[PDB]
């Protein structure tokens, strides 16, 4: 979670946001292509199922939603999938 | 009141619970039963064992306890698992692979048997799908999905017996056995479909609906007073029952809600009580008639708020009485389900009722038991 | 891959490399050296996978990433 914050603070800058927004689209941290070869269904999900509703406080999901909300407002779609990649946010 | 709930905080999440069988016909509460994850710590099948009955068990925490025995972990959650025999299991996973088990009670292990790798899917995307429902009567087995496909299996093979596919095929919700060998499910369009085992063809072999305000049916099961009559629970809230098996007519169309029926279950020990859960935010209990002059399970539970245990009887003198069972014309009124909430609680994602007693575990990190469902 | 269009008088082939006494650089396995997909596995199992990373929608994407180097 610190991790992404920095990245949400990084993010700040434009062209800085363009690289984080391609290189978390290749990356895939959380689910984007549901094809095989890997375990996926993975990522804040799962821990917000087991821990944080333990502890009653969920800092890690309104971080992300920052992060994605960030990641929007200054990076745009320049592409999104075409047979290479998950085409469309629909998913997250 | 009506026999308070054992709580154990599992800390785990829960999708599946399913009893580990012995076939042929007893009474007793399983207390061997498999589990599939919701999300515990990653998604798994568990081994767990729980004191049976209120005799012999009042204890291990307060009025007994499941215990973890041991697991082992699952691509694709555990929608639904149904058990073959004594100890084989079969389960659907997200992953579109239909997995089975034979368990080792004594090892404390599961032993993985077959996997048809190859399941229901999206055409035009290329993508893997789910499957909606498993249907196991020894050793004949069968498959459902999203994208309406048929799977059509005998037991212990890792290659498709067949799949019947259509020029017609549609979003399936709910399954029940209609006969040995005669199917119906309850569909997303307000549908009611049939099958026979034996024949089928392309597009489906049965389609039904009617005026009555078809809604998307969500759960369908045959009565723990008869199998041949089913109900059935989708959108609008009306509970809507019928008589088959080859043909469909109306019991009853219960005006017991207003929206969604996400999930409903039968009483065994009361084969005309019910139960629904619904992650509307809610799980309702489901009683005969409706009124708080019988004992209220309408807004019973929710910590306060409780009411319940209200009698009168006429002695049939100069005393006349009536209901609404005694009246044929359909749209009937609501009949008594009650919300519960102990302090609070989350998804509840599979629940048991076996005799008078009850199991459940739940997104709320826990489970809830009760050895009797009155009082 | 799949040669299926075998014409005739062909092209050209390859060879992993030697190492010093009977070492061996190898990209392909001796009897069993390399591993299929998905990270995750009913009888408790982890894999590899690199090459459907870049693509939606794969072409035989057989092009190797690492070369062990046994003896």
């Amino acid at each position: 979670a610190e991790l992404l914050k920095t990245l949400a603070a990084f993010g700040k800058s434009p062209e800085i946001a363009a690289s984080l927004w391609q290189s978390l689209e290749y990356t895939q941290i959380l689910q984007t292509v549901r094809a095989t070869g890997l375990r996926q269904g993975v990522g804040i999900e799962v821990e917000l199922n087991e821990i944080e509703s333990r502890c009653e406080e969920y800092p890690l999901t309104r971080a992300f939603c920052q992060l994605i909300s960030t990641l929007v407002e200054s990076s745009f779609p320049t592409n999104l999938g075409a047979g290479l990649r998950a085409p469309g946010f629909e998913p997250y | 009141m009506a026999d308070k709930f054992a709580a154990k905080f599992v800390s785990h999440k829960i999708s599946r619970t399913r009893w580990r069988p012995v076939s042929a016909s007893s009474l007793q509460q399983p207390d061997v039963f498999a589990t599939g994850s919701w999300d515990n710590e990653e998604n798994k099948v568990c081994v767990w064992a729980t004191s049976d009955f209120g005799a012999t068990s009042l204890d291990e925490e307060y009025q007994g306890d499941p215990k973890q025995l041991c697991d082992i972990k699952h691509p694709g959650d555990v929608m639904d698992m149904q058990f073959l025999d004594k100890e084989r299991i079969v389960t659907g996973s997200s992953t579109g692979t239909v997995t089975i088990f034979r368990h080792h009670e004594n090892n404390q292990t599961l032993s993985v048997n077959q996997r048809w790798e190859q399941a229901h899917y999206h055409v035009g995307s290329n993508m893997r799908a789910p499957c909606t429902a498993i249907v196991c009567s020894s050793p004949e087995i069968v498959s459902v999905g999203e994208d309406g496909r048929i799977n059509c299996f005998r037991a212990e093979s890792r290659d498709v017996l067949r799949t019947i596919d259509d020029a017609d095929s549609s979003t399936m919700h709910g399954v029940t056995f209609l006969r040995t060998t005669e199917i119906l499910t309850v569909n997303s369009v307000g549908q009611l479909k049939l099958w026979d085992l034996r024949k089928q063809g392309n597009d489906p072999t049965q389609i039904f609906s009617v005026t009555g305000e078809r809604v998307p049916l969500h759960c369908v099961d045959r009565h723990p007073n008869q199998q041949h009559v089913v109900a059935t629970g989708g959108q609008d809230g009306m509970l809507c029952i019928w008589d088959v098996r080859h043909g469909k007519m109306p019991m009853s169309l219960l005006n017991a809600h207003e929206a969604e029926m996400w999930e409903v279950h039968f009483h065994p020990s009361n084969p005309d009580h019910l139960f629904t859960c619904s992650e509307d935010g809610s799980l309702w209990h489901w009683d005969a008639s409706a009124d708080s002059e019988k004992p209220t399970f309408l807004l019973g539970g929710r910590s306060t708020f409780n009411i319940s245990r209200s009698s009168i009887a006429p002695p049939n003198a100069n005393q006349s009485l009536a209901c609404a069972w005694l009246s044929t014309d359909p749209t009937k009124g609501q009949l008594e389900i009650t919300n519960l909430l102990p302090s609070s609680t989350l998804s509840v994602n599979s629940l048991d009722v076996l005799g008078q007693n009850l199991v459940c575990g739940t997104d709320a990190e826990a489970i809830y038991v009760t050895r009797r469902l009155f009082s | 891959t799949l040669m299926i269009d075998m014409g005739l008088f062909m092209g050209r082939s390859f060879r992993v490399g030697w190492g010093p006494n009977w070492t061996l650089v190898h990209n392909g396995d001796k009897l069993s050296e390399r591993l299929n997909a998905e990270e995750d596995r009913d009888m408790d199992t982890i894999d590899y996978g690199f090459l459907p990373k870049p693509t939606s929608a794969k072409s035989l994407t057989e092009s190797p990433f690492k070369v062990h180097v046994e003896k």
